[PDB]
């Protein structure tokens, strides 16, 4: 995504205040709780039986953190998203076989999480710009599949 | 397919939303028009201003039907047949549009009610909004 | 949601399949393994070579589940509950794969039963399969 | 998408037997019957109220033909599908507002329509090659929502 300078400001303005530890973790857990088939990919992580188990699972949090740092690196290369996510695309396509459809799901869980943390400050306009990022991250993660 | 925990979750959370639904509906609508512009091609005949009074009125009508549905979780086809005739036969809404509004509703709830929007509630609510969507986009009359 | 016209069409065409469900189910699997290789991931323990006897046997089981499903069209959550247990709790099959297998089933049917595969029957069986798929990827008890 | 020489041969060898007058109208008829919200896009085509009305509408048949020779031009330029659909892509994005999820559906419909006509000779290897085609055409047609 080429974002307009207004959108870029809305996004980067809010990113600056995200506890990248908490949030990476909550978005991943919620992914495994809400779309539970996603648990199949994370079997070596421990008990993923109950919502609580998933939200408190240490390995889930740690992986949350990588996911988000990956997102953070994304925010730095906004106008080369496809090349910035080249390597993660191959890994997810050819090594792990995660259908491209789940990336838009994680984007959506991610957006819900940011709404949950920032309530009133997550205004419709700010949301419009995050939908554009997440959509762009998702497309960039899908390059090698098509 | 909604599980019982799903239902006791869906009813629980709607208790809290409750008298505020009217504005959550409008916020949700506003959120969607704004984040997915194509959705506005469905309301050519509406004021889509930020303060819009019709959008508010329509949010209230949306939220009522959602209240209606929480009361009828064991027979949604029965309860929403009229809304289904409207959305499926008459207006012919593309189902992707439901995914967008359903997502914007969740985001709205998350915003106003973080303490009630636990992972599990999130989960039941998403199943709920998508069952509702299947009924509204099915032709079964 | 199915209308009783869908139900009528689902029964009709399934009766026309007759004693051939087994072959169709196997062929449908073959095509899905072959057009969408990543589905094979779910069967690391099978002989997937073409013509395989594990595949024909499994097709027979898939087609019986469908015959079972066609017989309980008013209560698919009830009738399919063990299969939902298997695909949703135990195997955790990505829903996308159900779309893939469903499409390959319809192609299989269209290619063997052209006269029957009328648009209206096509439309019904797709609802049918998507209705089945939802139940098998839902966790409801 | 990205076809091997052998897949190009299956795809081109079948297509020479394809009745371009019948097949496009049958593809589009079925899209409108199976995925009925797609009728909203074609209101000005007549009453579309029954499977039989839809399948006998002469505007449906004639639009169908257009769709299908568009796919033919596609086949003559497999290695640059994006390029050959750039215009069609704008049309369906800015003017018509067609969600790209519907391009996939028309694609699968077309394939079902192929299997219908060709029966036994629509072998799983041949289908596999067409699935790559329709995936690739659905994708070309979508990249102007970027
Ligand atoms: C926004 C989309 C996503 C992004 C940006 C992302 C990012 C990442 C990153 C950075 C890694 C670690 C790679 C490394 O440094 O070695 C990773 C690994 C992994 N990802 Fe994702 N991911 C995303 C979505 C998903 C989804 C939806 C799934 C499953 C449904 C998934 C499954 C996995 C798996 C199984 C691993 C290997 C983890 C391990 O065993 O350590 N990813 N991803
Ligand atoms: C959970 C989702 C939805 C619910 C519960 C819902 C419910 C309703 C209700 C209660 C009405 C009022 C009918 C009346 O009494 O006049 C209505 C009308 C309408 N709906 Fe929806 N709807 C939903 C989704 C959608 C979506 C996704 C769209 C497309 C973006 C849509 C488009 C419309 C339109 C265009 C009208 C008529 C507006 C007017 O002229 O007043 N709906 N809907
Ligand atoms: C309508 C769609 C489907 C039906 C009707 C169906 C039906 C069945 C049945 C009847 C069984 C075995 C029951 C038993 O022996 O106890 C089974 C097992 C299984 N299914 Fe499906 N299934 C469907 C879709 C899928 C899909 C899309 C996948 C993934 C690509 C899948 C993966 C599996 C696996 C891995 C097994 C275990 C087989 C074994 O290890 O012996 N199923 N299914
Ligand atoms: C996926 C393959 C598709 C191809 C190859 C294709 C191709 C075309 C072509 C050739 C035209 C006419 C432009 C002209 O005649 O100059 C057209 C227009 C149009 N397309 Fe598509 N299309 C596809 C999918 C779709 C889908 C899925 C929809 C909506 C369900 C759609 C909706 C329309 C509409 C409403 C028009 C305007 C036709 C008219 O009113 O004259 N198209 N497309």
């Amino acid at each position: 995504v080429h974002l307009t300078a207004e959108e870029k400001a809305h996004v980067s303005g809010l990113w600056g205040k995200v506890n990248t530890e908490e949030v990476g973790g909550e978005a991943l857990g919620r992914l495994l709780v809400v779309y539970p088939w996603t648990q199949r990919f994370f079997e070596t992580f421990g008990d993923l039986s109950s919502a609580n188990a998933i939200m408190n699972n240490p390995k889930v949090k740690a992986h949350g953190k990588k996911v988000l740092s990956s997102f953070s690196d994304g925010l730095k290369n906004l106008d080369n998203l496809k090349g910035t996510f080249a390597a993660l695309s191959e890994l997810h396509c050819d090594k792990l076989h995660v259908d491209p459809e789940n990336f838009k799901l994680l984007g959506n869980v991610l957006v819900c999480v940011l709404a949950h943390h920032f309530g009133k400050e997550f205004t419709p306009q700010v949301q419009a710009a995050y939908q554009k990022i997440v959509a762009g991250v998702a497309n960039a993660l899908a390059h090698k599949y098509h | 397919v909604l599980s019982p925990a799903d239902k006791t979750n869906i009813k629980a959370s709607w208790e809290k939303i409750g008298s505020h639904g009217g504005e959550y509906g409008a916020e949700a609508l506003e959120r969607t028009f704004l984040c997915f512009p194509t959705t506005k091609t469905y309301f050519p005949h509406f004021d889509l201003s930020h303060g819009s009074a019709q959008v508010k009125a329509h949010g209230k009508k949306v939220a009522d039907a959602l209240t209606n549905a929480v009361g009828h979780l064991d027979d949604l086809p029965g309860a929403l047949s009229a809304l289904s005739d409207l959305h499926a036969y008459k207006l012919r809404v593309d189902p992707v549009n439901f995914k967008l509004l359903s997502h914007c509703l969740l985001v709205t709830l998350a915003s106003h009610h973080p303490a009630e929007f636990t992972p599990a509630v999130h989960a039941s609510l998403d199943k709920f909004l998508s069952s509702v969507s299947t009924v509204l986009t099915s032709k079964y009359r």
